[PDB]
């Protein structure tokens, strides 16, 4: 963990999250899961699947963000705590 | 006994008393100043020398300047004549309406009621405000976290509560502005005057104001919550009332604490707060509960650091809360007032064994219908609100009637709203929503429930608007 | 005489430890053999920790330290207007000496809660973003905050420029005297900073305090107050002053240095425990005084430099709370084209419409609720390859209004000139025009109204709002000017 | 927040990939065309 | 006056004087050493004892050893005779070319030029680097900051700025080595000797050298910056003449001090730096500037710990610059050099009323399309290059080209790229980007713009590219 990195993945996954939710609606209005998958290996459906896919994808990102942020703060608190103990050890060493 | 200042390092002052040494927490009076400069004892350094935290600037102080031991801790004026008045940290009136002529005085430092003095009964403090009383009841003698920044109905919900509790419970109220901004502190004063809660003429004032401005030192800003606390205690232990204590920004109390702590050179704990965090929060918070004589319920506005609920400050504060009133701009926009979120605001006491099975199942039904309607939003917009089964069309409708019935016109809004405020008894609210849930009032238009009082005014408002 | 004078025991890092001075007061000035000044922050049994104003190379062990009695004071009054000075009122522009006709203590108690009255009179910045979405009232403490090179300063410079309008005017109740306090900047920048204000003939009514990166720590620490004072003279005399503290962040940095060098107790980020008490007492000093005290005001604009935007950091936190609102600036919005780079969603004045004439109140709100609705569909933007008419329409207004907000630096406009441009936007006239042209429009559009429709602007101001007539006068002015624009 | 995705890994190599791949063929696609002209 | 050493802990030595106590900033000569050892008075501990930081190693000092107060601060040789000579931190010559017979010595410590002394003139300084002159133009006699994490191109870039601007400079130029690699000192010296900017047989030498690299204890690195600055000071005042001041990594001025803070008895501040970090840097930077007496065109290389620009050291250094060129690992990694960030490099003169409207618009036009492209980086990160409307995918295709056209081969970086360094005139740069933003070269492959000079070579290379296919 590193505040710099977490902050990077959060932003990046918050972005992804936004784009996927947008795609779920477009689909709704109209990657499509295992649709093209099935027929090759062997609309209504196509959009169905795309709706579903982005949906889950949207949740899966939010559940991921929700977990990164906790790690964000835990780690945010830790850094402050670290910086402080360092600051005092030097003072108590004078 | 007289001491002599021998050390001044910012808001910290060490005084040497040759003979009688002043105990810890004892207020000392600095001699030779225009205004009054109080030094609260904090430590006995040894060598007849004591350390202290000033309650106001320390510029001008000189080593050797005389200092007087007031014999006890910081004492302030207590009793009826404090209501309507704005009190300083040390008890001084700052509303310039002259002296605070009281016959009584008390110390801001008082141990919390003992175990025997404890109430074992879980009673609900009726506010008369539907959402509150129905979805997140205020535990009588309990702390409630007021969530919501500004411009969401905070100042209105605060006074209304002052009004209701006064009208339906006879108890007064105190407002401890911890780390208040002189600007909003002023705004609040007049906003209250023009609301009725404060009267600069006839003793009809229902609230006592106590302020701890930001320009005031960490020492000052740390004790205010107690000064205002001591004030409220009088009305509970002396007049057996069920007071209401408002601490706007309990956070700035905490922070006030850390700054004192640091100034005193103590080693910070995790996240830079004071080691004493929990005890600083303990000693004060615990002076707020139901006693055999009466009870004090307190609404404390809370600031979550970095939006992190786990940060020490709040997390140390959530240990003392029984409820949370969450204000929401999302709600305020829809025109729903109070903008209390019906799903984020909650209560510990919202249990059958406490609010009765009946009251419970109602609050629960309303929480679940809103939850159901809040989901549907997607489908309704996208998949179109045309393929909604019978069970799907009623939810959305009923939920909307509920959602709006959650709005209530405050008596303190009369001044501007031009509408008689309403104070709904717990009985009326339960049945009101209890029915809506049944479907008894499905043959009525939405606006019928918007901005009303008891369920009656819903139907009466319906016919008129046809 | 260890009573009125003292001897230096040690001297290191602007912290001279002095023996004697048993009679100095906490926060009192003192002089060293070499004639330098020194504040007295720490009063100890065995010693006096004295903070040094200026290089310490001049102070040696033994050096005598006599009291001055004369607490820290700074010259105040109009004679400072147009003059650039250091943290201690000393002139530093070589234009000669100032007419110090009156002085005032830098360390003074701020006005109480009763000498005040709400914030009503606008504090026109001249910035379309601020005055329409983040209105400032006289007596208000608004914070400019954002990363480095994000334009924080450029919000203060224009806002000062903007003051000429009213300054060269006859309406003396709208006049606003400015005070730009530079903390920890380099002489270089200040000098450019001043020429600008001067080439714009604004310095004539502006005061500049400069505790540059070379001035000693305590000098940088004082300037904010010494400056706040200069503004209080006007605040106490019915006049209104706008003071800008360029980055309190730097001031804090100086305070800490002294704190840690004296060995006080360090806390979060090594800052002393009363760092908050440092800014709180300075920021409260601003106020909209009551008609009884003259009606004067001291409006404050401190600047906070965040790191990577972390506002949950110690000092940013501090100030954020202490002040009345925030105008958030950001790099992304910048290189994007959104200049000034203000985040309408994150920036906020708690005073809102209070200091926003009805002329502005109308157009604003609608825009607000619209920039807001646009702020939801935003994402759908580029991926909306089938968006319904509704959102597609929410996006449209979206881009139109932002271009409007694009304003030129050093180029602020009168509240009326403003509403006149917001008007053409909110009413939907720019909804057809191509995005990249909007700008060129406001440009040709504003010059025009100002050129051939002065009285129309006046009527907006006068009528307090958008009259039924003026709303009619504009609808035709725009329709026609518009149509000719796309010919 | 503008381009956080790319400022990382997993999905960045992808964006990086598709990206280059595209402009890779495209350009070759444009390459011989240059000859034509 | 003579003093005795009473405590030696690292670079921090305590000397007790019985006679007179030397003022702070005074240089002290340690007697009994086969190499001049200077001790700078840092503090007055009290009881006739001063604490000092050693300008060299303390290996061998003895408690009680004599110390002669030289009467004043570190004074070094200044003037034309330094030109071509490699100087120490205390003025000692380290080129083995004998003594530096100077007729004047200045104290490396002095007050910063007053405010009334400041100059407000700003004339764009053309560098031939498209990105620089395009987005964040340097200015004549201004303060240039070059930020960069480890090995992204600070040293190579500053080298190009000497091969471009210094070689064709009608005047003197100072270069100070501040806690870097001694090997780089070798390189720069012998490379200046080749180009003839330095003459060992006569007096045509136009650059003065000052060094206190890594192998040096903090104390030295903590002052060399001030040493080199003094040498360039003399060239700015006692002549008025134009002076160019190159300091390779001023960051070693703040680390130096960060490596002796504690031992000077100082509670540490945020991130371990000294509490005096910002003010030390202040009484140091303010001195490196153009006054009404003469002008200094400074180019400082600034390190950025772990690549974090928010780090106190660098974050405090920005405001001291009138133009910043930020390097980006991310960019360097995409094989783009100089690895200059287009979205984080700024300049004070980037105003339309100083460079004209044409120059300005294109610059912001570049920056914008590049910011839009960052916004699509995400969208296409999940979708692929086949969803963007023909309008967006069009900008993506221009971003790439504009991105690549910002890269440029350096004469100084031949040994690296293997190509022939090019030098672009300003006007050819604007045209260059003006046309690409126009859509003109949408028929040319991106690669055509990668590592070239004026926009022409692009088409030319693009052609050499068509024929090869
Ligand atoms: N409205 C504007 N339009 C165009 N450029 C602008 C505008 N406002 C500011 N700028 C420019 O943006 C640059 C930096 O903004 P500036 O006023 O220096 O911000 P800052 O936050 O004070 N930076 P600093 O304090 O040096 O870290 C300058 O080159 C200004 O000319
Ligand atoms: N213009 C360039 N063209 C090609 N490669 C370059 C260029 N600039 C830097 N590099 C590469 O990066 C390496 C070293 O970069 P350099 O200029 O020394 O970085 P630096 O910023 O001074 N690093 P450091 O001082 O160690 O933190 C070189 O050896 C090259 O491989
Ligand atoms: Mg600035
Ligand atoms: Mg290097």
């Amino acid at each position: 963990a590193t505040l710099k990195d977490i902050t990077r993945r959060l932003k990046s996954i918050k972005n992804i999250q936004k784009i996927t939710k947008s795609m779920k609606m477009v689909a709704a209005a109209k990657l499509c899961g295992a649709i093209h998958s099935s027929v090759a290996k062997q609309t209504t459906s196509e959009q169905s699947a795309r709706m579903t896919a982005m949906d889950n994808a949207s949740k899966n990102a939010s559940e991921m963000i929700d977990k990164l942020t906790l790690t964000f703060n835990r780690t945010r608190q830790a850094v402050i705590t670290k910086e402080l103990i360092e600051i005092i050890s030097g003072a108590a060493a004078l | 006994t007289t001491g002599r200042i021998v050390a001044v390092i910012g808001a910290v002052v060490d005084v040497q008393f040759d003979e009688g040494l002043p105990p810890i927490l004892n207020a000392l009076e600095v001699q030779g100043r225009e205004t009054r400069l109080v030094l609260e004892v904090a430590q006995h350094l040894g060598e007849s020398t004591v350390r202290t935290i000033a309650m106001d600037g320390t510029e001008g102080l000189v080593r050797g300047q005389k200092v007087l031991d007031s014999g006890a801790p910081i004492r302030i004026p207590v009793g009826p004549e404090t209501l309507g008045r704005i009190m300083n940290v040390i008890g001084e009136p700052i509303d310039e309406r002259g002296p605070i002529k009281t016959k009584q005085f008390a110390a801001i430092h008082a141990e919390a009621p003992e175990f025997v003095e404890m109430s074992v009964e879980q009673e609900i403090l009726v506010t008369g405000i539907k959402v509150v009383d129905l979805l997140a009841p205020y535990a009588k003698g309990g702390k409630i976290g007021l969530f919501g920044g500004a411009g969401v109905g905070k100042t209105v919900l605060i006074m209304e509560l002052i009004n209701n509790v006064a009208k339906a419970h006879g108890g007064y109220s105190v407002f401890a502005g911890v780390g208040e901004r002189t600007r909003e502190g002023n705004d609040l004063y007049h906003e209250m005057i023009e609301s009725g809660v404060i009267n600069l003429k006839d003793a009809t004032s229902k609230v006592a104001l106590v302020y701890g401005q930001m320009n005031e030192p960490p020492g000052a800003r740390a004790r205010v919550a107690l000064t205002g606390l001591t004030v409220a205690e009088y009305f509970r232990d002396q007049e057996g009332q069920d007071v209401l204590l408002f601490i706007d920004n309990i956070f700035r109390f905490t922070q006030a604490g850390s700054e004192v702590s640091a100034l005193l050179g103590r080693i910070p704990s995790a996240v830079g707060y004071q080691p004493t965090l929990a005890t600083d929060m303990g000693t004060m918070q615990e002076r707020i509960t139901t006693t055999k004589k009466g009870s004090i319920t307190s609404v404390q506005a809370i600031y979550v650091p970095a939006d992190d609920l786990t940060d020490p400050a709040p997390a140390t504060t959530f240990a003392h809360l029984d409820a949370t009133t969450v204000l929401s701009r999302a709600i305020a926009e829809l025109g729903i007032y109070p903008a209390v979120d019906p799903l984020d605001s909650t209560s510990r006491i919202m249990d059958p064994n406490i609010v009765g099975s009946e009251h419970y199942d109602v609050a629960r039904g309303v929480q679940k219908i809103l939850q159901d309607y809040k989901s549907l939003q997607d489908i309704i917009a996208i998949l179109g609100m045309d393929e909604l089964s019978e069970e799907d069309k009623l939810t959305v409708s009923r939920a909307r009637k509920i959602q709006r019935f959650l709005s209530q016109p405050f008596q303190v809004a009369e001044v501007f709203t031009g509408h008689l405020g309403k104070l709904v008894p717990l009985k009326e609210t339960i049945k009101g929503f209890q029915q809506i849930l049944a479907g008894e009032y499905d043959h009525l238009p939405e606006q019928a429930f918007y901005m009303v009082g008891p369920i009656e005014e819903a139907v009466a408002k319906a016919d008129k608007l046809a | 005489d260890l009573e009125e004078t003292g001897r230096v025991l040690s001297i290191g890092d602007g912290i001279a430890r002095v023996h004697g001075l048993r009679n100095v007061q906490a926060e009192e000035m003192v002089e060293f053999s070499s004639g330098l000044k020194g504040m007295s922050l720490n009063l100890e049994p065995d010693n006096v920790g004295v903070v040094v104003f200026g290089n310490d190379k001049l102070i040696k062990e033994g050096d005598i330290v006599k009291r001055t009695g004369a607490i820290v004071d700074v010259p105040v009054g109009e004679e400072l207007l147009g003059r650039v000075v250091d943290a201690l009122g000393n002139a530093i522009d070589g234009k000669g000496p100032i007419g110090s006709k009156a002085r005032r203590r830098v360390g003074l108690k701020a006005p109480g809660i009763i000498p005040r009255i709400s914030v009503r009179e606008p504090m026109q910045t001249g910035i379309k973003a601020v005055d329409s979405l983040v209105p400032i009232g006289r007596g208000q403490r608004e914070l400019i905050i954002g990363d480095r090179q994000t334009g924080k300063t450029s919000i203060a410079i224009d806002t000062i420029i903007n003051q000429k309008r009213f300054n060269d005017g006859t309406d003396e109740k709208k006049k606003l005297y400015c005070i730009y306090v530079a903390i920890g900047q380099k002489r270089s920048t200040v000098a450019q900073l001043v020429k600008r204000l001067t080439d714009a003939d604004a310095m004539k009514y502006t005061i500049v305090v400069s505790a540059t990166a070379s001035d000693a720590a305590p000098l940088q620490y004082l300037a904010p107050y010494s400056g706040c004072s200069m503004g209080e003279y006007f605040r106490d005399n019915g006049k209104h002053a706008l003071i800008i503290y360029d980055d309190l962040s730097k001031q804090a940095v100086a305070y800490r240095q002294m704190s840690l060098l004296l060995r006080r107790p360090p806390g979060r980020e090594a800052y002393p425990g009363d760092v908050f008490y440092l800014h709180s007492r300075l920021l409260e000093r601003a106020a909209k005084m009551n008609d009884a005290f003259g009606g004067g005001s001291l409006t404050a604009l401190p600047v906070i430099e965040t790191q990577a935007g972390d506002v949950s950091a110690y000092i940013p936190t501090n100030v954020i709370s202490i002040t009345d609102g925030q105008i958030f600036l950001e790099t992304e919005l910048f290189y994007k084209g959104i200049r000034p780079a203000i985040n309408v969603g994150l920036s906020v004045s708690r005073v809102g419409s209070a200091a926003q004439t009805r002329a502005m109140k109308q157009v604003a709100g609608t825009m607000k609720l619209e920039l807001a609705q646009y702020r939801e569909v935003a994402a759908f933007a580029q991926f909306g390859s089938d968006l319904d008419a509704a959102t597609q329409q929410l996006l449209s207004r979206g881009v139109r209004l932002t271009e409007l907000l694009k304003q030129g630096q050093y180029s602020p406009m009168a509240i009326e000139e403003q509403v006149a441009v917001i008007y053409a936007g909110v009413r939907g006239y720019l909804d057809k025009l191509e995005p990249s042209k909007i700008t060129k429009f406001e440009n040709a559009f504003l010059s025009h109204v100002i050129s051939q429709h002065q009285a129309l602007l006046g009527k907006i101001r006068t009528d307090g709002k958008i009259s039924e007539e003026s709303d009619a006068k504009l609808k035709e002015i725009v329709t026609n000017f518009l149509a000719g624009f796309e010919a | 927040s503008g381009d956080n995705v790319r400022s990382s890994a997993g999905a960045v190599r992808d964006a990086g990939g598709a990206f280059g791949k595209r402009e890779q063929a495209e350009e070759e696609r444009y390459f011989r065309a240059r000859a034509k002209e």
